[PDB]
């Protein structure tokens, strides 16, 4: 029993949604942090093979010229949602000559985060972290499979996200800076990862209002890691 | 949950049938593929001749374009359908876009088809895993693999089918960055992989290469015989 | 346990209806084809040899499908009518499209995709019919093919039907021929195989069925041959049994 | 044939060794008080049926023979030769001489713990609120009988505990038995399951006899499926007498003057095999389960199981708690001991991070978990 | 002899008529009037058969209303598959080796 | 000539097995006792030299005590020696238990050590570290404060040598050992689960550090949920008795348990938890590298013409047990012994390889991935 | 053979029906020892613990051999996995 997207519980609830929130927990970790200077973001790849080419695994993809992303858990539901987000932001720029703000992007995604219905398909199994720079400065955003979308100041996802949130609430406050937040994230990273932190494990993605283009750090990330 | 049907999550957060349709791939014949720097190489094992037929129709290595090559594992009928659809799709890409088809495009198509095939109501998942090897942009060799989930995943060498951990372990314990290719080293690397096969009967070896500008070349099991002989000669030189 | 429908996979992963369609093949009429150049033949077993039929059909297992192709059949009978109509329609649509006869392998793969369309989807019964193929082309000559309910097709030179025909394939291997293209030799071999495999005592010719396909000048005629030559073929084979008991 | 030599002369000298012993083979508090005690008597204990009026004229049964009409001997206390008192009856004079205690059954005294095993309240970490509720059940009415009076409420005299195997039920049992102060009684369920007809019923009688001797005593059930909660009965007619014993337990347990100052803890891994003649509250008042602690409790059980073993002073327990998705204190303690075995596979003085990494591998990722190798990415 | 057919064309009539006009030590047996939830009481039946057919004259024993395999306290793993099958194969085990010379006439209907 | 030595050794061991007081004070002991002694049950001891007993028929008497040894050794719960005259309390009964204690106690190490199976020495190394190390070399457990494991489950495909591992550990030991086929509890006896259990483990505690060896109870893991509509028999109650005996209360002591199963998923997962049973060990169809060792052991002392290569048979087919290798090594020897021949050629091994392998038959693919 | 032949062509009777149980070779092997040259014969997979116990009495770890068991029935595939 509970068996099925079309049956409540005697006390609540799904039980399909709950099993999706359960299905989040298996993914790799990621940490995005809002700072008024700009949004930074990090992830762990969990590279298996030396033949596993590291730049081909996507975690941070590019939605807009100033809107980044990160994925979790299931890969291909994320591929679908990334494709649709790209198409629809482009549609907003088409009919409006302007940039669809990040809250409106995520409303456009969570319009069908739950449009799950096989008749009249399954619920999606991915958590997404959205960062971008709207007119209101930088924005950091967190959704879920159930479409219950909320703003977060510094959200951590996936595996080991509890202690990530705890040790994050240890270090975080409102008036942080950029580089301090970068090293504050990667300290938490090499406390929640298992392997030695090096050039190929993690990848950063920072977006600034004056540095809207290139939401990425490429092998100066080596210089950032060796500063710890 | 239960192992029925494809739409329900587990109580601990899995899809049973995605892990389970990989098992049919995990229980299939082996086929490897590496990239050299200028020549790409792959091949299948287990010709498995039953003494009384032809085998020119059972070929597990085919092509979609003049640039790209195939391989698979698992069951063969899903490979036949996916290859049929892939030819049509590659030609339709050639219809609008006038390029030679990039390998990344056809892998995204196969994985996208595979995932939207898996999402729907009661469509049985394709129990294959393809190897898509090609060199288009400035002749840059690429090879991607698939999965019943639908995850294209770029590598530099690969091993699938039965006992693929040992075979990929051989590519781990061999795989030298030096030098370079050197097509001779790629040929000898195919020879070492096929000698490192699960059986290595010596006659069940079938390999085909592409030098990133030519078309597919099917070899002759005497050149491969002298290859096995010189591999045995280097093995004697180890003593 | 994991029975219910044709879909989805079993936890190893194997299939349910696939194995059971094969075990639905095994209890059917026995067919075979032979290795021959300059012609090719078919053999078939008469189910229901009861005395109150008509036999006015001239063909119960053979179906002359295009002009230069026939096919034997085995399995559930009325699905095969569904298949033969569609197969004739496919080859005829090909001829309509190109005005060239169908080169038989894309014909076989078309039917295999038709069968595979019911292997994947749900919920439909897969076609429990395996069937043979004889034919001729411009590209390989005489051909032989084996359809399977999975959608796999194997180009054989000496084929296999179910539980009645494993010993037949064993005899085809232990009595493998190569080089001898003479139709009469292959007919004697087929007589020997059906003498062993069928339990018809002394091989009554009403219980058998033989159709051949030769290339005559530009025609590729299909000879669904009559009964008197079958009678004298049986007499030929029993005289060769007298030659075999010259060893006593 | 050198082995023939070896074994032959070995066994031959062994034969000599046997031949060695074969040829080398060649009262004041106990005896003078015996015949003094030989004129004693084999007189039988009994059990008294009734007392007639104005005279003893006592009728009596021993165990099995008959119902015995007796006298009393002259040197008795004729007051307390009443019913329910086992007394001694002669083999010639047929008269009561000396009273006896009742059928005490000192195998029912054998299920009392009689000791205090040490598992501290500081060892059972992870369930600080379930054990808080059980603390309210046990410690508070036995120490502060005010707030029940000052608010007008009743004690939860029965508390069932259910949950997965490995969880801590045993620990909570011996934990409250560590800080008990009362008469604590373990109850093996199959101490009721005796052979003969109508005896486990009398075992429940022995239980309530021990219970109503004293104050604030503690009966602890465990594994009551051995006692049973299944009235499994249709036209097969097999095993039913244990159900008779268990219905006797319900009868003397709750309903029509229940226990009193008695707090009973029960435990079962199988709640769905219970009887709703004990599921009713008034009998069992807290259906407290335990669940798997998220990370803080699992780090806490790491702290408890690694405070007293040699480890590195640099290792954390956050990442190790992460790689326990679903696990218990038994599995955690197996990880501790397994990494210790890995430390014996090297020659260390303490344990390190990778020791517990491969122990987590051995426990969880080298669990059986069927079938078996989960090698896929699809996730990362 | 294994007699069968439609219920009322003279099966039980013929058996009881041979009992009427018997010569040897007949024993009337109904198959399941005295089966006593011993899954394999048919063995004790055949013990009676053996030792009572040589204890008497050869005894002719017809077994009426053949139900002696399926009793009413079938109790094993699957739905008396191996129970009905085990008492059938048991019946076979005390069918193959009487003596060929233990003169007991056994009949089912 | 060695057979004379082995026969003399066995018969002298039997002679040693046949080699198994007071002139007047012992006669006073013989009158301290009535010679038809008996077995009773103390209920109480009022310590004024006469006690109350209980009999197997149930007659309970003030009976005087006649102490030669210390009379305060025996307790209520310990039996006594009562006469037939006045049922006089005689004295010293060393505490005896059921007849079913010596039944489950193997007195030999009849087979040999790890040099008997061929090659599994990762998990043979595990049971090594978990029995042979805690017993013989108990240093680091005290010296790092870590307790040794207790429970070991053998499983996998059958005929891997689970019995061979059992008897191998039954060799290399100085601790006392017990052999229990634990499924013996098929009675029509209510109760009687805990009798064997409590007496077994009491005996185990009283003797020594020991192994308590349960063998093949994979049927008895009865699903831990019910029996369906009416079931309850005793079997669940008996396994729950053993469960409570293992990881309830009453500290385990220096007692070890090794268990073995063929099928494993049909067990009871209330037992397979760690702490209750600690180690689990896979015994799969091994490899084609220790098959050479299994053929090596099975061709240790047999007449083999060394022209033949068993590695040809190993190269032929790859999945079969070591018991299959033993069957082949004996069966090809019989095929050689058809006609009084010295050694074994290749074709006896071929016919024996084919002969033994008539096991797996299914059917019909796969076979047809393909 | 002039040897203590034994026919156990009965069936998996008593076990918990009117009696105790332990009915395949439970004490029969004790008497296979007590009559040391012997052959055991059976018709025959049917109940699921008794036969298993008695496999583990017969399998290797029994005694001095030449004490053989003959099981003889048709239709192999209806049996257990041991
Ligand atoms: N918080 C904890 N701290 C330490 N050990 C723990 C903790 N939680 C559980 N354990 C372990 O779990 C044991 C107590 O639980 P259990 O022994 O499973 O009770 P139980 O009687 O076995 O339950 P079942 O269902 O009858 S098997 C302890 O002896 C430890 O091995």
């Amino acid at each position: 029993y509970d068996r099925g997207v079309n049956t409540f519980s005697p006390e609540g609830r799904l039980f399909q949604v709950e099993y999706a929130i359960e299905a989040i927990k298996l993914g790799s970790t990621a940490i995005g942090i809002q700072t008024s200077e700009g949004v930074c973001l990090a992830v762990e790849k969990r590279i298996t093979s030396p033949l596993m080419e590291p730049s081909s695994i996507e975690k941070i993809v590019e939605i807009d010229a100033h809107i980044g992303c990160a994925m979790s858990g299931l890969i291909a539901d994320a591929k679908t949602l990334i494709d649709k987000a790209r198409v629809e932001t482009q549609n907003h720029w088409f009919t409006y000559n302007e940039t669809m703000t990040v809250e409106s992007v995520t409303q456009a995604v969570s319009n069908l985060a739950l449009q799950f219905g096989e008749e009249d398909s399954r619920p999606f199994g991915v958590a997404l972290l959205f960062g971008g720079v709207d007119e209101k400065g930088p924005q950091l955003f967190h959704m879920d499979p159930s479409g219950t979308f909320v703003q977060c100041d510094a959200r951590a996802i996936g595996s080991a996200s509890e202690g990530a949130q705890s040790s994050l609430q240890e270090v975080y406050h409102k008036s942080m800076t950029l580089k301090e937040a970068i090293k504050s994230s990667l300290i938490i990273l090499k406390q929640v990862m298992e392997e030695k932190l090096n050039a190929t494990n993690i990848e950063l993605a920072t977006v600034q209002p004056g540095q809207n283009f290139h939401m990425f750090t490429k092998e100066e990330l080596e210089e950032v890691i060796k500063d710890i | 949950s239960y192992d029925r049907a494809i739409t329900v999550f587990s109580p601990d957060g899995h899809l049973f049938q995605v892990e389970y349709a990989q098992e049919a791939v995990k229980k299939g014949s082996t086929a490897v593929g590496v990239r050299g720097r200028d020549i790409v190489v792959l091949g299948v094992e287990k010709k498995s001749v039953a003494k009384l037929q032809d085998e020119r129709t059972v070929r597990k290595i085919c092509a979609l374009d003049d640039n790209v090559c195939m391989a698979f594992a698992g069951l063969t009928a899903d490979a036949r359908i996916v290859i049929n659809r892939a030819r049509v799709e590659c030609q339709s890409h050639r219809l609008t876009v006038e390029d030679p088809v990039t390998v990344e495009y056809i892998t995204r198509y196969i994985a996208s088809l595979k995932q939207r095939y898996t999402q729907s109501n009661g469509r049985r998942p394709f129990g294959i895993s393809a190897l898509i090897v090609g060199f288009d942009f400035d002749g840059t060799p690429r090879l991607y693999q698939t999965d019943p989930s639908g995850t294209y995943h770029a590598w530099k060498a690969n091993a699938i089918g039965r006992g693929a951990k040992s075979v990929r372990e051989f590519l781990e314990k061999n795989y030298t960055d030096e030098a370079i290719e050197t097509d001779d080293l790629t040929i000898k690397l195919v020879i070492k992989a096929l000698l490192e096969v699960v059986q290595s009967g010596g006659k069940n070896i079938e390999l085909a290469v592409m030098r990133r500008d030519q078309s597919l070349k099917i070899l002759n099991p005497e050149e491969i015989e002298k290859y096995v002989a010189e591999i045995e000669k280097e093995k004697e030189e180890n003593e | 346990r994991y029975d219910s429908r044709t879909t989805i996979f079993s936890p190893e992963g194997r299939l349910y209806q696939v194995e059971y369609a094969m075990e639905a093949i095994g209890h059917a009429g026995t067919c075979l084809g032979i290795l021959a150049n300059d012609g090719v033949l078919l053999a078939a077993e008469r189910r229901n040899i009861h005395k109150l039929l008509d036999e006015v059909f001239f063909s119960e297992k053979i179906y002359k499908l295009n002009e230069d192709m026939a096919c034997s059949v085995a399995g559930i009978t009325s699905d095969a009518n569904v298949l033969t109509n569609e197969l004739r329609l496919i080859a005829q649509r090909y001829l309509l499209q190109y005005q060239e006869p169908i080169p038989c392998e894309q014909l076989v793969t078309a039917l295999c995709d038709i069968k595979q369309a019911y292997t994947q989807f749900g919920g439909k019964r897969p076609f429990g019919v395996s069937l043979l193929y004889i034919g001729w082309d411009k590209h390989y000559g005489f051909q032989l093919y084996q359809s399977d309910p999975s959608g796999n097709y194997g180009g054989w030179k000496a084929t296999c039907i179910g539980n009645n025909s494993a010993a037949a394939v064993s005899m085809l291997k232990q009595d493998y021929k190569e080089g001898e293209m003479t139709l009469k030799s292959a007919l004697a071999l087929a007589i020997k195989v059906l003498n062993k495999t069928m339990d018809v005592s002394k091989l009554s010719a009403e219980k058998v069925e033989i159709a051949t396909l030769t290339r005559e000048n530009g025609k590729t005629v299909i000879r669904v041959l009559k009964q008197k030559e079958v009678e004298q073929l049986i007499k030929k084979h029993e005289e060769e049994e007298a030659k075999a008991e010259r060893e006593k | 044939q050198v082995e023939d030599d070896i074994q032959q002369l070995l066994k031959k000298i062994n034969e000599l060794t046997g031949i060695k012993e074969s040829d080398t083979g060649l009262l004041a508090a106990d005896k003078q008080t015996l015949q003094s005690e030989q004129p004693l008597q084999v007189a039988r204990c009994t059990k008294i049926i009734n007392a007639d009026s104005e005279d003893p004229k006592y009728i009596i049964n021993v165990k099995q023979f008959a119902k015995f009409v007796v006298d009393l001997s002259d040197q008795v206390a004729p007051t307390d030769i009443e019913e329910g008192m086992r007394v001694g009856v002669d083999r010639n004079k047929y008269q009561i001489h000396i009273p006896l205690p009742p059928k005490i059954d000192p195998t029912v005294t054998m299920m009392q713990v009689e000791e205090k095993p040490d598992v501290t309240y500081s060892d059972v970490g992870g369930c600080k609120e379930q054990i808080e509720k059980l603390r309210e059940v046990v410690e508070t009415p036995l120490l502060h009988p005010e707030r029940f009076v000052n608010l007008g409420i009743e004690p939860p005299k029965g508390v069932l505990l259910f949950g997965p195997p490995g969880t801590g039920k045993t620990l909570c049992a011996r934990a409250v038995a560590n800080r008990t102060d009362a008469c604590f009684i373990r109850v093996i369920g199959s101490e009721l399951v005796q052979k003969y007809v109508g005896e486990g019923a009398r075992m429940v009688r022995e239980l309530f006899e021990m219970a109503r001797t004293k104050k604030a005593c503690l009966i602890f059930f465990d594994e009551i499926d051995a006692i049973g909660g299944a009235r499994f009965d249709d036209g097969a007619g097999g095993d039913n007498e244990v159900q008779r014993t268990m219905l006797e337990l319900i009868n003397q347990l709750d309903g029509f003057d229940p226990r009193g100052n008695i707090k009973v803890l029960m435990a079962t891994n199988r709640p769905d095999t219970l009887d709703p003649a004990l599921m009713r509250p008034g009998r069992l008042d807290r259906k407290i389960e335990f669940s798997l602690p998220d990370l803080e409790g699992r780090t806490h059980i790491f702290k408890i199981h690694a405070r007293s073993m040699s480890v590195e002073r640099d290792i954390r327990f956050e990442l190790l708690a992460r790689l326990c998705p679903n696990s218990t204190g038994a599995e955690i303690r197996s990880v501790c001991t397994e990494a210790g075995m890995f430390a014996i596979r090297a020659r260390r003085k303490i344990a390190t991070e990778k020791d517990f990494l491969e122990a987590v591998n051995k426990v969880i990722k080298s669990y059986a978990k069927f079938s078996a190798t989960p090698r896929y990415m699809t996730y990362n | 002899v294994l007699m069968y057919g439609p219920p009322g064309c003279g099966k039980t009539m013929l058996a009881k008529a041979v009992a009427h006009h018997t010569t040897a030590a007949f024993i009337r047996v109904v198959g399941s009037e005295f089966v006593q939830k011993y899954l394999g009481e048919g063995p004790r039946m055949v013990r009676d058969v053996f030792r009572l057919a040589k204890e008497n004259a050869p005894a002719i024993i017809f077994i009426d209303e053949i139900d002696a395999i399926a009793t009413k306290r079938f109790d094993a793993q699957t739905g008396a598959d191996r129970e009905v099958q085990r008492i059938l194969l048991e019946l076979l085990n005390q069918m193959d080796g009487f003596d060929q010379n233990v003169n007991v006439k056994v009949i089912m209907a | 000539l060695e057979r004379i030595k082995d026969y003399l050794l066995m018969e002298e061991e039997f002679i040693r097995n046949q080699e198994q007081k007071q002139e007047e004070e012992r006669s006073k002991v013989d009158d301290l006792r009535g010679t038809p002694m008996s077995v009773g049950t103390l209920e109480e001891i009022i310590d004024d030299n006469h006690a109350i007993v209980s009999t197997s028929v149930g007659s309970e008497h003030y009976v005087s005590i006649l102490s030669f040894v210390d009379k305060d050794l025996l307790e209520p719960g310990c039996s006594v020696l009562l006469n037939h005259k006045v049922h006089a309390v005689i004295g010293v009964l060393m505490d005896d238990t059921d007849p079913l204690v010596t039944v489950m106690k193997v007195e030999k190490a009849p087979q040999e050590t790890y040099a008997d199976i061929g090659g599994l020495d990762n998990q043979i190394q595990e049971i090594k570290e978990s029995v042979e190390l805690p017993l013989t070399h108990p240093e680091y457990y005290e010296e790092m404060g870590i307790k040794p494991p207790k429970g070991v489950i053998l499983y996998g495909p059958p005929g891997t040598g689970k019995t061979l591992l059992a008897k191998a550990v039954a060799n290399q030991t100085s601790a006392t050992f017990l052999r229990v086929v634990g499924s013996e509890l098929i009675q029509k006896y209510l109760g009687d689960g805990p009798k064997l259990v409590r007496e077994l483990f009491r005996v185990a505690e009283e003797h020594a550090p020991s192994i308590v060896f349960i063998d093949e109870i994979d049927a008895i893991g009865t699903k831990r949920y019910d029996s369906n509509s009416g079931g309850e028999r005793e079997i669940q109650r008996t396994m729950l008795e053993l469960l409570n005996q293992l990881d309830g209360f009453d500290s385990r002591g220096d007692v070890k348990v090794i268990m073995a199963t063929n099928r494993i998923e049909t067990l009871d997962p209330a037992l397979i938890r760690p702490g209750r049973i600690d180690r689990k060990i896979e015994f799969p169809l091994p490899d084609e590298k220790t098959k050479k060792r299994i053929f090596q052991i099975h061709t240790s002392r047999m007449t083999l013409a060394d022209d033949v290569t068993l590695d040809d048979l190993i190269m032929a087919k790859d999945d079969l047990s070591g018991a299959d290798i033993k069957a082949i090594c004996t069966e090809a020897g019989l095929m050689a012994l058809r006609e009084r021949r010295m050694k074994v050629t290749n074709e006896d091994f071929k016919k024996s390889k084919e002969n033994v392998l008539y096991k797996k038959q299914e059917g019909t693919p796969e076979g047809l991935y393909l | 053979t002039d040897c203590t032949f034994i026919r156990v062509s009965g069936s998996e009777l008593v076990q918990k029906f009117i009696g105790e149980g332990a009915r395949m070779v439970r004490e029969l092997f004790v008497m296979a020892r007590e009559h040391a040259p012997s052959i055991i014969f059976m018709d025959e997979s049917e109940v699921q613990r008794t036969m298993l116990e008695l496999l583990n009495q017969l399998d290797g770890f029994e005694a001095t051999k030449n004490i053989k068991v003959i099981m003889a029935t048709n239709r192999i595939d209806i049996l257990d996995s041991a």
